[PDB]
């Protein structure tokens, strides 16, 4: 017999304080036993498994579905915490074009790794007897048990210190461990790869590794997690959008399911609408009716799912460029490639919950979150091709009271262009007229007053019915923009006005602030002052709206 | 080579931190540096027993192209045991000049307790998530963790002490891998002094806090002033009046009778200019009852001016502060606002390290993503402060230009 090497073990413990299980066994059927008996005896002969004494105080249920599922919940509420390495799936944009490519599942995976001796005591299970007239046959694990909390990190840490060496030995060949299988790459040719391969079989053999003797069954194109992955080229799964009479809430959930899924390849996506029509829902079984716009976006989805599109995989020597479209109520959409028409990936955003926006502020959060999904995946930020003029970035940038900063980037002339819809003015204007602006409301009937005195003498006061302090600042402020000519000076005392507008946003929730936006964009010059209240400044006329 | 045991806080686990995408670059200086630190016994391999994480990642500091790796210890810093203090020097800021020294390598020589060596692994990602990330644990004292000066504080004073037997005139203060030295000597003698003092660290940054001062509230001196000088000068006195109890702005507001146009140009009454002038005087003065608590956190605001300029104030009570100041420098930043925010936190951080000894709490004009996206790309310091974001532009910024 050739000497197996030993798999050093990984020494387990449980959490603070806690104690083993001890959980009744289920009282099981006489085919179920003598099924367990079979299986059970199988695996002591093979050495999975060992039978203890009656020393053993702890013990895990076991069942029969014939073959063997043992329920470790309860050890696994009180096994100690891993390091899972499976945290995010490594995307197929990122993978690099291979000539040769084989897959390798590995024969009884979790059971060819030893388990910590100190710890196998708590994996106990009893086999109940035939009309319990015996006592059961106790077991307990010498390996790693399927389902245990333990098993897949330390399984996936010892193929690791496993293939450590065979990696290092071969550098001409890339090797990739997943799950229960390793997936081997090389651009030799298809004898040396076959080759290399029979090598890599052989050093797993080495330490009692089994690998397919017959070829491997798996061969292009491979289908996993929802992907399709071809010798040149990778997309997703199919995805069919279904013809429904009424569209229920689980309905909708799938749709949007395929659509965001679908999204990271098929160009276009939107799930503005769909998503909309599930806001403060929480009923899975509840039938809304789909408005005109999530019909209209959900024929624009059929439209772009109508034939296949493919994803190229990734080539280092090439530059990475990122471009970004603006789709429309907070919707973007993006493109990542290194070629003209051939796609690496492509996504969309949808932009945060607030209650002001600007279209600059959505592209930046746009620009950050391409950004750390491209530094995900290929490990570099790539060259942004941006709907935005140089010139109004630069404004924006050095005009914004926060600090910001997209990498490098250039122009796109693919409407609609974000722009800069108004720019106040940093002096007072001479020769455009001053409206002296305020408005106030009584905190219990909801009335209040609303106007502006200028220096010219003009003046208006409007009373208004169902409104705040802060509606009527807001509305002073308008009629001033309302009633003055295409420059103009505006003083007003509300911080909360001035709070808002100094974030400049193009666009709100508040029907009353859209309104002061589509006024400043017909104006030439807006200088906008602000005093404190109540500290006697003339013009100033709070009297004025509190009558 | 004695090893001093070491816990965590009763009822606190270890860190379990996330760490975050790395470029390429990086993860390849990351795996150079890692290796050679494993071939010198200052880190080890790990298995899947340990939980435990703290994010990583590489930078490069000022006059040198090699990379350096930088681990974030703010979760177990604050998760280990408090060590005991020294009282901080309160003269380190009088003194005409500071230099700053990197005495990070001398604690990899001093090993690690052993039980609490599981809660310092870090994590070498991978691109991708394609192979697992590289897992490993400190054998040693590491640099950034807290507890890295406090064990050696007993060796510093031994290497440091004929040093300062020699110079009784030259303070030494020690913060994380830093060291601190201040003194009243000319650059040329100060600098000869600072080789000195690195030769001698052998064989076992030019700040000057005196060219610094806190900053007054100033008022314009005009000759004529428009309607908009004096509604401005009015926010800015009441704003100032929240500051100091005896400013008052009646006679000044009265000139503002009337709806007047904004570049209107109102002469002063005589009213107006004393109380202008009493305003000034008032200004002039310190604030009242302003004093530093240990016990309390420091938090610094940061406002961006624009053309590069940016100011800041390091408080505890509102309207309280302890320090104010105005950064303007330029250094390969002109066109990126971020990194001219993350070098002007930096200096607010090393200013408070070298006034009161330890980090203030900032609050910075910025998107989270924009900075979490790219704060590490010009970073160059050891230590890292707290943050939080502002996402309301504050009124006051102009009345600290
Ligand atoms: C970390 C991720 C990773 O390695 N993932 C994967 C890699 C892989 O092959 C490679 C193995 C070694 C190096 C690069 C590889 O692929 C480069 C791109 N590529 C992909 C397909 C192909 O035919 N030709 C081609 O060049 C295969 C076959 C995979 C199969 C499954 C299934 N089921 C799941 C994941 C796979």
């Amino acid at each position: 017999m050739v000497p197996i090497s030993p798999i050093e073990t990984v020494p387990v413990k449980l959490k603070p304080g806690m104690d083993g299980p001890k959980v009744k066994q289920w009282p099981l059927t006489e085919e179920k036993i003598k099924a367990l008996v079979e299986i059970c005896t199988e695996m002591e002969k093979e050495g999975k498994i060992s039978k203890i004494g009656p020393e053993n105080p702890y013990n895990t249920p076991v069942f029969a579905i014939w073959r063997k599922l043992v329920d470790f919940r309860e050890l696994n509420k009180r096994t100690q915490d891993f390091w899972e390495v499976q945290l995010g799936i490594p995307h197929p944009a990122g993978l690099k074009k291979k000539k040769s490519v084989t897959v390798l599942d590995v024969g009884d995976a979790y059971f060819s790794v030893p388990l910590d001796e100190d710890f196998r005591k708590y994996t106990a299970f009893t086999i109940p007897s035939i009309n319990n007239e015996t006592p059961g046959i106790r077991y307990q694990y010498n390996v790693l048990p399927q389902g245990w909390k333990g098993s897949p990190a330390i399984f996936q840490s010892s193929m690791t210190k496993i293939l450590e060496p065979f990696a290092a030995q071969n550098p001409d060949i890339v090797i990739c461990q997943y799950m229960d299988d390793l997936y081997v790459g090389s651009d030799l040719e298809i004898g040396q790869h076959r080759t290399k391969i029979e090598e890599l079989r052989q050093h797993l053999l080495r330490w009692g590794l089994t690998t397919p003797d017959k070829k491997h069954q798996k061969e292009p194109p491979f289908l996993w997690m929802g992907y399709e992955l071809h010798p040149d080229k990778w997309t997703v799964q199919p995805i069919v959008l279904p013809e429904k009479d009424s569209w229920t809430v689980n309905d909708i959930q799938k749709l949007v399911g395929k659509l965001n899924w679908a999204s990271q390849i098929y160009p276009g996506i939107k799930v503005r609408q769909l998503s909309k029509l599930l806001r403060g829902t929480k009923a899975l079984t509840e039938v809304i009716p789909l408005t005109e716009e999530a019909e209209l976006e959900l024929a624009e989805n059929r439209e772009i799912l109508k034939e296949p599109v493919h994803g190229v995989y990734y080539d280092p020597s090439k530059d990475l460029i990122a471009e970004i479209q603006k789709q429309g109520q907070g919707q973007w959409t993006y493109q990542i490639y290194q070629e003209p028409f051939k796609n690496l990936k492509t996504g969309k955003y949808a932009r945060m919950r607030g209650a002001h926006t600007n279209d600059v502020k959505q592209l930046t959060e746009a620009v950050q979150k391409i950004t750390t999904e491209s530094i995900v995946i290929w490990g570099k930020t790539p060259k942004f091709k941006l709907p935005i003029q140089k010139e109004t970035w630069e404004t924006w940038w050095t005009e914004y009271w926060q600090a910001t900063w997209i990498p490098e980037w250039e122009f796109v002339n693919t409407p609609p262009l974000v722009k800069l819809w108004y720019q106040l003015e940093k002096e007072p204007i001479v020769g455009a007229e001053t409206f002296y602006v305020d408005g106030a409301a009584n905190r219990e009937t909801k009335l209040g007053k609303a106007g502006y005195v200028t220096n010219k003498g003009r003046q208006k006061v409007v009373p208004l019915t169902n409104t705040t302090n802060q509606k009527t600042e807001l509305q002073a402020i308008y009629l001033a923009l309302q009633d003055s000519g295409l420059e103009v000076n505006i003083v007003t005392d509300s911080q909360y006005a001035l709070g808002i507008i100094q974030a400049q946003p193009d666009k709100s929730e508040s029907e009353l602030v859209n309104q002061i936006i589509e006024q400043l964009i017909k104006k030439e010059k807006v200088y906008l002052a602000w005093v404190p209240a109540h500290k006697g400044i003339g013009g100033n006329e709070q009297v004025d709206k509190l009558v | 080579i004695e090893t001093v045991p070491v816990k965590l806080k009763p009822g606190m686990d270890g860190p379990k931190v996330k760490q975050w995408p790395l470029t390429e670059e990086k993860i390849k200086a990351l795996v150079e540096i890692c290796t050679e630190m494993e071939k010198e016994g200052k880190i080890s391999k790990i298995g899947p027993e340990n939980p435990y994480n703290t994010p990583v990642f590489a930078i490069k500091k000022k006059d040198s192209t090699k990379w350096r790796k930088l681990v974030d210890f703010r979760e177990l810093n604050k998760r280990t045991q408090d060590f005991w203090g020294i009282p901080h020097p309160a003269g380190l800021k009088k003194k005409k000049s500071v230099t700053v020294l990197d005495v990070g390598d001398a604690y990899f020589s001093v090993p690690l307790d052993e039980d609490f060596r599981k809660y310092t692994a870090f994590t070498i990602p991978s691109i991708n998530n394609e192979t697992p990330g590289i897992r490993y644990q400190y054998n040693v004292l590491p640099q950034g963790w807290k507890g890295s000066p406090a064990i050696f504080q007993s060796s510093m004073t031994k290497i440091l002490e004929p040093f300062k037997k020699q110079n009784p005139d030259i303070v030494i203060y020690q913060y994380m891998d830093d060291l601190y030295v201040g003194s009243d000597l000319e650059i040329g003698q100060h600098r000869t002094k600072i080789e000195e003092l690195r030769q001698h660290l052998l064989r076992w940054y030019e700040l000057h806090p005196d060219k610094w001062t806190v900053q007054p509230i100033v008022l314009p001196e005009k000759d004529s002033w428009t309607v908009n000088d004096i509604q401005k000068l009015v926010g800015k006195l009441n704003w100032a009046s929240q500051i100091y109890p005896g400013i008052k702005v009646r006679q000044l507001s009265k000139l503002l009778r009337g709806t007047k146009a904004l570049t209107e140009v109102i002469p002063l009454t005589e009213e107006a200019e004393l109380e202008l002038a009493e305003n000034r005087e008032i200004l002039k003065e310190p604030v009242h009852g302003v004093y530093y608590d240990p016990s309390k956190d420091l938090i610094a605001e940061i406002q961006k001016q624009g053309q590069g300029q940016w100011t800041y104030q390091i408080y505890q009570e509102p309207f309280k502060n302890l320090k104010t100041g105005k950064y303007a420098r330029m250094r390969g930043a002109h066109t990126n606002d971020v990194k001219q925010l993350t070098e002007a936190v930096q200096k607010i951080t090393t200013e408070s390290i070298v006034i009161w000894g330890k980090t203030p709490k900032f609050k910075l004009p910025i998107q989270k993503e924009t900075w979490e996206t790219w704060w590490t790309e010009y970073w160059q310091a050891t230590w890292i402060p707290e943050w939080e974001f502002v996402n309301t532009p504050p009124l006051v910024k102009l009345w600290y230009q």
